[PDB]
């Protein structure tokens, strides 16, 4: 499948997510996101079905979206995820549910502290320190087993990233074109356009 | 189950029920809006009758329909909310399809769409609301002003003022605004906008807010000082005559 | 057909206002008299039962303030029936925002909520309004203490201290009074007890006839507390402040 | 065809009264008279039976119906609304609580449950307010013995003893002046008889009257035996002679 | 009187009247005038168009149900446009599910029944509009007379509309003569011409203002307007 | 388990000439391998100058037919006799069967 | 009160005559049938000079071969200019080409009388007729240029010329004389704008007065300002001319 | 107060329903027409005013037939009447489909009874202006029934309804004394033929057009059956020799 | 104001009008009917009164049989009577289908008066004008009369009358238990019982019946019929030797 990773470092998050997009035989993109801003502080990745996908994306943007103006304020990550993992859990027994993974990282401006969490298609929501979805875990997990520490700068996290990113380029059979990583913190949402060889 | 024609047609050709509804609009608040040559700016008046309300938590009188598009309204107010919530949502659901935001007049014609849709469908009242919706085209400078009412009719005005003693208001600003050079900045725009409340406020530092839209996203409410301080500067105007 | 009987309760006067609404207002006029008043540290409800009896169970009542939420209380004036129906779809919603974000209901959106549910009956349905008018006492994390109130025609709006109910007129005179905003909870407390006193429509104003309930964030403990006043409890606080 | 009635036939008037229930509880006030006094333990209620030819069998006809095996209702008003609301509270207690919980819902419950029911009748499309008022008595574990009494209105309130219909501002002093709170059920039944007398004009004996009271667990009326938690039910109807005997030491 | 009883079409009047369907009918004398009249062999329409200005067309009134039948209206058009059209999917249903023509006299039935159930029930409103339904099935030619009222009946010829009443007189007496033109379409239009004119009054018609129908034997429902019956003029 | 289609064979051919066209098919209707009839039109004539066949599964054929020339006269019906041009009738050919996109018309069809 | 669908002793419809008296309140709105093209003109009418009179929008384009312009409450006439739009497209979706004009305005009749509280034929949910007539304006290979005029009661004509609107009496009997089976495009323009200045209550100029055509060519177009501005004068500059 | 006649379903003050009596009226008003029970079968017959000469001579049949076996006759608002017929015919399928038997006469005519009965039921509905006059062959006998705008309906010897009901009636009575054995099919058709005759005087302006119909178990089978041709002459004469 | 008297909504008063004039509606047919327990039996008498000669006597009834074991007389217009007595069959047959055992009488009696207080709240439904009397021996009450009415309220009674005249029939009933001190004839045919219900019909409305001026409904153990005119006949001759 698809590459799913995230990391909660000191004060931020980190979204890595692989660029392909393949149509059975052919590789028809390289250079796609697979992510959207819920708001200013909370970021989304996915992956999973080909159409759900992005539907599931762009609905769930379009209700915190509503929420924000609404109320005029940010729902906290924790809030924003509590929601989507009621949208995943009410689907999946439905006529047609959608098969679409997420992870949600977010930063709390009100307990000033980065989250992450991690949903499953079928609604299965758990915070972590980092996570992925799919077999991206199965080779990452090791890896950020042994060098996670709570305390990492930024910095070190996208070093243990970089890591695991190359672990998964050498022993994963697909070619899933590299990946596009994106940071949240107090700032906002902003996007390392320089991973394809830093 | 309830579909009673309320809105119909009288002997003479008027429906009633809109032309009461606009009576409501007569009586809410006064509210208006100027629009400069980069910004548009909306002014309304807050009551008097009972005070010691708690102004952080009650319900302001110009809304954000979204990130570029602000509306406020005259009449009352439970309805103004229904309206409010259904451009919201239309807002979203605009983005989430035609992947670009609502354009003012757009967002505009909406609004109207709904109020005359409960003017001719039975069991419902007609709205007993009219409002301003003003912001910037996504990607232009070029400022917006609309006007809209129970009837369903909407329209642009280079400045216009709806609610209680609008007449008076308007008026003023018929031999106040010149379209050949509208208030070229967001300073002399705010200006000319308080101007105009302060016909009908009597005196009211609070009794007076006003919001400032300019172009590309930029919306932002003055408070009672920058306002009075306003309201300071005009009341010498006068007086230096 | 049936038009004959229609009373048309959602339509307009010659004037633009709301028949019904009016008039449902004028019912609530006739309410005990409630009221809400807003400290620093808490926020308080007090609200007088209208017509008693020696009979009457004082233990097991609570005919005015009702717990929407652990953080949300109102008061009622007017239809208690009605007020029933509204307050049990408000506990709904309450428990709906917690299930679905795992945080407790912002005290406007509640209220919100609730006030377009009365709007509704207001524009259609041709249903006469809830004859109910509430006062809301509750804290969240983004405005701590808030105080509202919505009547009949699905408006509302915040205060400082409001009273609802029957002679609003001058019960609000003397609050707007002896208000300020530095208040405690206790001055507040006192206040109250003392407008509903001067506003009664009886001879004295004795501890069976009262309800009161403060939600207070007790120092010790750092959380919200709502307490609603036991008969004794009530009994105290009334011979306390001074009027035995 | 086809209810068109879909609107109020109960809305506000000019000065601020809800016609309909003003005129429900007028209905209420020519209502044969009814009571209930709260004992420390056990509650009584009870009426009278007034017939409406001496070729009726009174019997057949119960003023004072059971809810629930610990909750017992009486009225004044009309005997018709009074039959479905009854029939309506039943079954209530079944769907929104029996079959949720698995026991018998608490009295003040109930109560609230007949009262919305009421209360619909006073806003929904096309319909009167229920022509009648209830007295409601009951005994759950967490609360004790108590006493309600539900008007057209909807609204209830909870009473130490108290007295609806035709007689009850007379009936109601009465009771104010020999109600206390010790009193025993037996006391309150003695009570409950003589403020009953002072409404019945012809014959007063254990066949013109309907009395049942909310006390101990009857085990001699369960049916069976077998389960230590099941006892009986606290609602029993005074026969027709267990009143008379009370009557002799009036 | 009258001004209690005649709310809506649910109410009857003491004497045991429905003035709603009598008001209906009202709108059709106040419609333009038009004749129907039949032979043995061919049954014939003939319609007198009315226009509102100079600038304004003639209001077409003559429609087709199918290729073995068709109608004239007098009244509100709408009405007659709902009409004709149920009437227009009877006919369909008929040759499609049983392959055979739809009789005139069982399309009358239709219409009536129709009609009906707008006097019976409350919300609804009767047709305003009457109609002469002509056609050739399995036993000849026909002649309908609809009414809003739901009655239809089968005559030999007939006409309404405003001064309907000369042409109605005026085909009482060439009964014995017409009722024998078969063989002869051009002779029973002339004659439905002679009969339109009975009830002119005002001016004389013209090219673009007369309209004509005809159905029989070996004779597909056709319509004629313009010079098409400027040699009947 | 009921399978509700079948195959009646037969086949069509269509040409076009400069200023004329043609639309033939045989005559004959089977089932397997036994024959219906030796004489069953295959092709028709709608009005408007227009020939249609629809082979293959011929109750789905014969019910297209039958709804496409019943659609021409209502094209007249609400727009006073115009002339179904032959390509107005293709496109609206291709509704009547798009319409049964999810249970098709086993039918290959040419005008 | 009584049927919102009942009719009156005289073999009417209430609330369509009542109906036909909030149309006579609209603003003027006049259209020229010639044989090469029709002509749509519309009094623009604000009701204060700070109301931005070329958001006023009397004249809509259903099709590029038909257009309409709209007169009484404009208000109602946004799902009837839907419902046309829609049906004009959708024949052509159905049938790869242009929608008669005749047929698009049949069609918009039809929404005319699905009105009342529950009369017995279908689903008629709309509490009210519309208040609002219209002019619509069109061309098709069958019937040439067109004219018609669509009313709250269902029923439609065809015009020669045509006009509706507070001053339509008036400049109808004006109409009846100008009109002729031979006027060009330029003539019919300037005929329109001639007879809008008479009867609106302002003094005609290309900011309050709106004109647009239909030429079988290049379709239904609005004029611009300055387009129009200059057929303003070159009609001031006729009519002194004798 | 009044207004007890402007709303269908209303009880006036001495329990009456104005609206199914002013449909009475509406009755009264129209044509007449007969029913004639013999010792096998029933006779249909009813009077046709002939308005104009453009009215085609037999075929404005107003006689009508349910299923096979049931003729109904109407006088009043003849759509109502149809409509009557409509939801009768339907009855009976939906009777003969369950039960294969052709639908009994006593059986049909409840369901024409509950089915008018429920149209002064409720106010959004006119009640039938007709009375229908209906009956047939069935397993055990021969059934003749009249209904009224009321839903009231009775098992009769011979009936009649409309402008010259008293006539007929009267004419009736008599056939029902000098007759107590009997009558047969055959002589009822002439007697029927005669008594519409006669009690035509009442709307003797206009010319008439004679129509009978008969079920009888030996002359038609069992089925109902139009009279026509030479058969129908029979009687016309017989009329028109006693009509002087 | 004035329309509280058309629907069925409280009046200043607390009234109801339109239940009220529902019963006035109950004495349009003029006719009278009561009836008495036997001591395992029960009978109803009800007059008949055919005025036109036209009618076929036989089919002039306000007896239903609602079930094998139910029988149920009117007292109203024949149109809200039949009505009634159809709703009632359905329902009595839909309950054995369902709970697996005969309706009892005061069941049905019940639930019909249920059916009759609906049409007391809402609007739409206007109340039958109609009287419903219902009779039978019950497997587990015996001989059993139950009377409802258009106000929606129902008891069972020792004996009962229903009519224009009904009070005279009641006071005579009234006063023959008084005296005979037992609440139901005491007899063991059925044949006796209808004559003595039959007897003090006459002494009560103070005339005399022929064998077409009556209608008997019997019900016993498993079964409630109707006797014939001769029937009858038989029984007013009974009564005929003695008196």
């Amino acid at each position: 499948m698809d590459i799913i990773l995230g990391i909660r470092v000191q004060d931020s998050v980190i979204l890595a997510s692989s660029k392909a997009v393949t149509r059975g035989i052919s590789v028809l993109k390289d250079s796609d996101d697979k992510t959207r801003q819920l708001s200013p502080h909370t970021l989304m990745s996915f992956a999973g079905e080909a159409g759900d996908t992005v539907q599931f994306a762009e609905y769930i943007q379009a209700n915190i979206q509503l929420y924000s103006i609404r109320e005029d304020y940010e729902l906290s990550p924790q809030a924003v995820s509590s929601f989507v993992r009621q949208e995943l859990a009410k689907s999946i027994r439905s006529r047609r549910p959608y098969q679409v993974n997420v992870l949600i990282g977010g930063y709390d401006k009100k307990k000033n502290k980065p989250e992450l969490y991690q949903i499953d298609y079928l609604g299965t929501k758990v915070e972590l320190p980092y996570g992925a979805h799919g077999y991206s875990g199965f080779y990452t997990f090791s890896l950020l087993d042994h060098h996670y520490r709570p305390d990492m700068t930024t910095e070190e996290g996208l070093d243990l990233l970089k890591l695991c990113v190359q672990e998964l380029e050498k022993r994963m059979p697909m070619d899933f074109k590299g990946v596009i990583v994106k940071i949240v913190d107090k700032d906002g949402i902003r996007q390392v356009d320089d991973f394809q060889a830093q | 189950g309830y579909d009673r024609a309320l809105s119909i047609f009288s002997p003479d050709g008027h429906i009633f029920q809109v032309e009461y509804a606009l009576e409501a609009v007569k009586r809410g608040t006064c509210a208006v809006g100027v629009k400069g040559k980069n910004c548009v700016v909306l002014g309304c008046e807050r009551r008097s009758t009972l005070k010691l309300q708690d102004t952080r938590i009650t319900p302001s009188k110009v809304s954000k329909i979204d990130s570029h598009v602000v509306l406020s309204f005259s009449g009352l107010n439970a309805d103004s909310r229904i309206l409010i919530e259904k451009a919201r949502v239309e807002a979203q659901s605009h983005r989430l399809t035609l992947e670009d935001p609502v354009t003012v007049e757009y967002l505009t014609r909406y609004v109207a769409g709904v109020q005359q849709r409960y003017t001719q469908s039975g069991g419902v009242r007609p709205f007993g609301v009219s409002t301003l919706i003003a912001g910037f085209d996504p990607r232009d400078d070029e400022p917006k002003l609309y006007q809209t009412e129970p009837s369903g009719i909407y329209s642009s005005w280079s400045a216009q003022t709806i609610g209680r003693n609008s007449k008076t208001v308007r008026e003023f600003l018929e031999k106040n605004y010149d379209r050949k050079e509208p208030p070229a900045t967001v300073e002399e725009c705010v200006k000319l906008t308080v101007r105009s409340l302060l016909e009908v406020v009597q005196t009211g530092a609070k009794n007076i807010e006003i919001t400032v839209v300019k172009p590309d996203s930029d919306i932002v409410a003055l408070s009672s000082e920058e306002i009075n301080q306003y309201v300071t500067q005009i009341e010498q105007e006068k007086q230096e005559q | 057909g049936s038009r004959r009987y229609d009373s048309r309760t959602t339509i307009f006067s010659p004037e633009g206002r709301l028949y019904q609404v009016e008039y449902a207002l004028e019912s609530i006029s006739h309410a005990g008299t409630a009221i809400g008043i807003m400290a620093s540290d808490g926020i308080v409800l007090a609200a007088e039962r209208k017509v008693t009896s020696t009979l009457l169970e004082q233990d097991t009542s609570t005919e005015k303030l009702y717990k929407l939420n652990d953080k949300i209380a109102v008061a009622v004036a007017g239809l208690t029936a009605d007020a029933e129906i509204l307050i049990n779809t408000a506990r709904i919603h309450a428990q709906n925002y917690l299930k679905t974000y795992n945080e407790d209901i912002p005290v406007e959106i509640l209220v919100r909520r609730l006030s377009d549910i009365k709007q509704g009956y207001t524009q259609h349905g041709g249903l006469r309004p809830f004859g109910v008018s509430f006062i809301y006492a509750g804290y969240d994390d983004r405005y701590g203490y808030q105080l509202y109130t919505s009547n009949p025609s699905g408006n509302y709006t915040g205060w400082k201290a409001i009273s609802v109910g029957a002679n609003t007129s001058a019960a609000q005179t003397l609050l707007q009074m002896d208000y300020k905003d530095d208040m405690k909870v206790d001055d507040a407390i006192e206040l109250a007890l003392k407008t509903l006193s001067k506003t009664t429509d009886s001879s004295a104003l004795t501890y069976d006839r009262l309800e009161f309930a403060t939600i207070r964030k007790g120092a010790n403990d750092g959380e919200v507390y709502q307490k609603i006043f036991k008969p004794q409890e009530i009994k105290d606080i009334l011979v306390k402040t001074g009027i035995t | 065809m086809t209810d068109r009635y879909s609107f109020s036939l109960t809305t506000f008037s000019p000065s601020g009264k809800l016609g309909q229930i003003d005129y429900a509880l007028t209905a209420v006030k020519q209502g044969v008279t009814s009571l209930g006094i709260k004992a420390t333990n056990g509650v009584v209620i009870a009426t009278e039976k007034k017939s409406s030819s001496p070729l009726a069998m009174s019997e057949t006809l119960s003023k004072v119906s059971l809810l629930t095996p610990d909750i017992g209702a009486v009225y004044s008003g009309m005997g018709p609304d009074y039959r479905v609301l009854v029939d309506k509270s039943r079954k209530v207690a079944h769907t929104s609580y029996k079959r949720i919980y698995g026991e018998y819902p608490p009295t003040k419950l109930l109560v609230s449950e007949v009262a919305k029911i009421m209360q619909e009748a006073t806003q929904s499309g096309g319909v009167r307010p229920f022509g009648v008022s209830l007295l409601i008595a009951g005994h759950d574990e967490f609360n004790g013995f108590s006493l309600y009494q539900v008007d057209p209105s909807g609204s209830y309130f909870p009473w130490k003893a108290t007295a609806i219909g035709k007689g009850s501002v007379a009936a109601k002093t009465f009771l104010e002046k020999r109600w206390n709170d010790e009193l025993e059920l037996e006391d309150a039944i003695h009570i409950a008889l003589l403020t009953l007398k002072e409404s019945v004009e012809g014959e007063f004996n254990g066949d013109t009257i309907e009395l049942a009271i909310i006390g101990d667990e009857n085990p001699d009326l369960l049916g069976y035996t077998g389960i230590p938690t099941d006892k009986g039910p606290r609602f029993r109807k005074l026969t027709s002679q267990e009143i008379n005997d009370r009557l002799e030491a009036l | 009187f009258r001004n209690n009883y005649d709310g809506d079409t649910v109410t009857f009047s003491p004497t045991g009247r429905l003035f709603q369907v009598e008001y209906a009918l009202e709108a059709i004398k106040q419609g333009s005038v038009t004749v129907g009249l039949r032979s043995n062999t061919h049954a014939v329409l003939v319609a007198l168009k009315r226009n509102a200005d100079e600038l304004s067309s003639y209001q077409k009134k003559i429609i087709k149900c199918d290729e073995h039948m068709g109608l004239s209206l007098a009244g509100l058009a709408p009405d007659a446009r709902v009409l004709s059209n149920y009437l227009r999917q009877q006919c369909n249903y008929s040759s499609l599910v049983f392959n055979r023509k739809l009789a005139v006299e069982r399309a009358g039935h239709l219409l009536c029944d129709k009609a009906q159930k707008n006097t019976q029930s409350y919300g609804g409103r009767p047709y305003g509009v009457g109609l002469l339904i002509i056609g050739y099935d399995k036993s000849g030619a026909h002649l309908l007379e609809f009414q809003p009222s739901g009655n239809v009946t089968e005559l030999y010829g007939t006409a309404i509309g405003a001064r309907s009443q000369g042409a109605k007189t005026y085909l009482e007496r060439t009964l014995d003569t017409f009722i024998k033109i078969d063989g002869n379409p051009d002779e029973l239009i002339k004659a439905g011409v002679e009969a339109i004119s009975q009830s002119l009054r005002d001016e004389s018609l013209t090219v673009d203002n007369l309209s004509i129908a005809i159905v029989g034997k070996d004779t597909p429902f056709t319509i004629y307007d313009g010079e098409a019956v400027a040699k009947y003029i | 388990q009921f399978n509700p289609y079948g195959d009646n064979g037969g086949t069509i051919l269509g040409i076009a000439g400069e200023d004329f066209a043609v639309l033939a098919g045989d005559t004959r209707n089977i089932t397997d391998y036994s024959i219906n009839s030796r004489y069953e039109p295959k092709v028709f004539d709608c009005g408007d100058n227009i020939v249609m066949s629809a082979n293959g599964f011929a109750a789905d054929g014969d019910a297209l037919v039958k709804r496409f020339k019943n659609s021409v006269k209502w094209y007249h019906f609400d727009h006073n006799d115009k002339k179904l041009s032959i390509n107005s009738a293709a496109r609206n050919i291709q509704h009547l069967l798009y319409g049964k996109r999810f249970f098709p018309y086993y039918v290959h069809t040419i005008i | 009160d009584r049927g919102v669908s009942t009719f009156s002793p005289e073999g009417r419809l209430f609330q369509v005559e009542y109906s036909l008296e909030a149309i006579k309140l609209g603003s003027t709105a006049i259209g020229i049938a010639t044989k090469e093209g029709v002509v749509l003109g519309v009094e623009k009418r604000a009701t204060s000079p700070l109301l931005e009179s070329d958001s006023i929008e009397k004249i809509v384009e259903i099709d590029r071969h038909i257009g309409c312009a709209m007169s009484g409450l404009t208000a109602d006439a946004r799902s009837m200019i839907e419902h046309a739009r829609t049906a004009a497209v959708t024949h052509n979706l159905y049938y790869d080409e242009d929608i008669n004009v005749e047929s698009l305005t049949q069609s918009v009749c039809d929404l005319a009388l699905r009105f009342g509280e529950g009369a017995s034929g279908e689903e008629r949910l709309m509490s009210r007729p519309f208040g609002v007539a219209l002019l619509i304006a069109g061309h098709d290979a069958d019937d040439g240029y067109q004219l018609f005029h669509a009313e709250p009661s269902g029923t439609f004509y065809r015009y020669n010329a045509k006009a509706i609107g507070s001053g339509s009496e008036g400049a109808q009997a004006e109409l009846l004389n100008e009109w002729h089976s031979s006027l060009t495009l330029k003539e019919a323009e300037l005929l329109v704008l001639k007879i809008l200045k008479q009867v609106m209550e302002e003094k005609l100029d290309e900011n309050n007065a709106q004109l647009s055509c239909i030429t079988k060519q290049d379709g239904f177009k609005i004029y611009d300002n300055e387009k129009t501005a200059e057929l303003i004068k070159e009609l001031k500059e006729k009519e002194a001319a004798e | 107060g009044t207004g007890y006649d402007l709303s269908n379903s209303v009880f006036s003050p001495d329990g009456r329903n104005f609206q199914v009596e002013y449909a009475v009226k509406a009755v009264e008003n129209g044509t007449t027409s007969i029913g004639i029970k013999c010792n096998d079968g029933v006779v249909f017959a009813v009077e046709k005013l002939i308005t104009s000469k453009l009215l085609v001579p037999q075929k404005n049949v107003k006689i009508q037939v349910v299923d096979r076996h049931i003729g109904c006759v109407y006088s009043g608002l003849i759509p109502d009447g149809r409509h009557l017929v409509n939801r009768g015919r339907e009855e009976a399928a939906s009777f003969k489909k369950l039960y294969k038997t052709p639908i009994p006469i006593p059986a049909f005519a409840d369901r024409l009874g509950q089915y008018v009965q429920a149209h002064t039921l409720y106010n959004s509905v006119r009640p039938f202006g007709v009375s229908t006059i209906f009956g047939g062959v069935d397993k055990n006998g021969a059934h003749l029934y009249m209904l009224e705008p009321s839903g009231s309906y009775w098992g009769y010897k011979g009936a009649a309804t409309g402008k010259g009901r008293q006539s007929a009636k009267a004419e009736l009575e008599k056939l029902v004394d000098h007759h107590p054995e009997g009558l047969s099919a055959r002589e009822a058709v002439k007697q029927a033929a005669k008594i519409i005759y006669l009690a035509h005087e009442d709307n003797k302006e206009k010319d008439f057009e004679l129509e009978i119909s008969w079920c009888s178990l030996s002359e038609t089978n069992g089925l109902h059956k139009f009279v026509k041709g030479d058969l129908l002459q029979e009687a016309i004469d017989f009329a028109q020799k006693e009509i002087n | 104001a004035g329309y509280d008297r058309h629907i069925t909504i409280f009046s200043p008063e607390g009234r109801l009008y339109q239940v009220e004039y529902a019963f006035k509606a109950t004495n349009q047919t003029n006719i009278n009917s009561l009836a008495v327990r036997g001591k395992d039996c029960t009978v109803v008498i009800s007059q008949k009164k055919v005025p036109d000669k036209l009618l076929d006597p036989t089919t002039v009834s306000y007896i239903f049989c609602i079930s094998r074991t139910i029988g149920m007389v009117v007292n109203g217009p024949i149109p809200d009577a039949r009505n009634a007595a159809l709703r009632a069959k359905a329902e009595a047959a839909e309950f054995r289908y369902k709970y697996g055992y005969d309706m009892p009488c005061d069941v049905l009696a019940k639930r019909m008066a249920n059916l009759s207080q609906i049409y007391t709240q809402r609007a739409y439904m206007r109340p039958l004008g109609v009287i419903l009397t219902f009779v039978s021996v019950d497997e587990e009450l015996g001989p059993s009369i139950y009377k409802t009415d258009p106000a929606g309220y129902y008891v069972g009674y020792k004996a009962t009358a229903t009519g224009p005249k009904q009070q005279e029939i009641t006071t005579n009933l009234e006063n023959h238990f008084k005296k005979s001190k037992i609440d139901h004839i005491n007899e063991e045919s059925w044949e006796k019982v209808v004559e003595f219900a039959i007897t003090h019909m006459i002494d009560a409305l103070g005339t005399e019946f022929s064998k077409n001026d009556l209608e008997v409904g019997v019900a016993t153990k498993d079964k409630f019929f109707t006797l014939s005119a001769e029937n009858i006949e038989e029984r007013l001759v009974a009564i005929a030797e003695q008196d």
